[PDB]
């Protein structure tokens, strides 16, 4: 299995990549990505193409490709 | 700031 790139996108537009295997649960990256920022996994919701992205969605599931962006919001 | 990539684990 490969993996790719994707660009994670802050409400005050800063910037995470996460280099995730195309097989791995994007769970890990939002707790990865909430442990960074010292906020509750919890307090986030993660969007791809405006769409809510399940703890057990794979990249692989939603179609993703190298360096396509993630959004983030407050829950 | 500078460029931030994070490697996930394929161990969950």
């Amino acid at each position: 299995g490969e993996y790719i790139k994707l660009k994670v996108i802050g409400q005050d537009s800063s910037e995470i990549h996460f280099k995730v295997k195309m097989t791995t649960h994007l769970k890990k990256l939002k707790e990865s990505y909430a442990q960074r920022q010292g906020v509750p996994m919890n307090s986030l919701r993660f969007l791809f193409e405006g769409q809510r992205i399940a703890d057990n969605h794979t990249p692989k599931e939603l179609g993703m490709e190298e360096e396509d962006v993630i959004e983030v919001y407050q829950e | 700031a500078e460029e931030r990539v994070v490697v996930i684990s394929s161990s969950e």
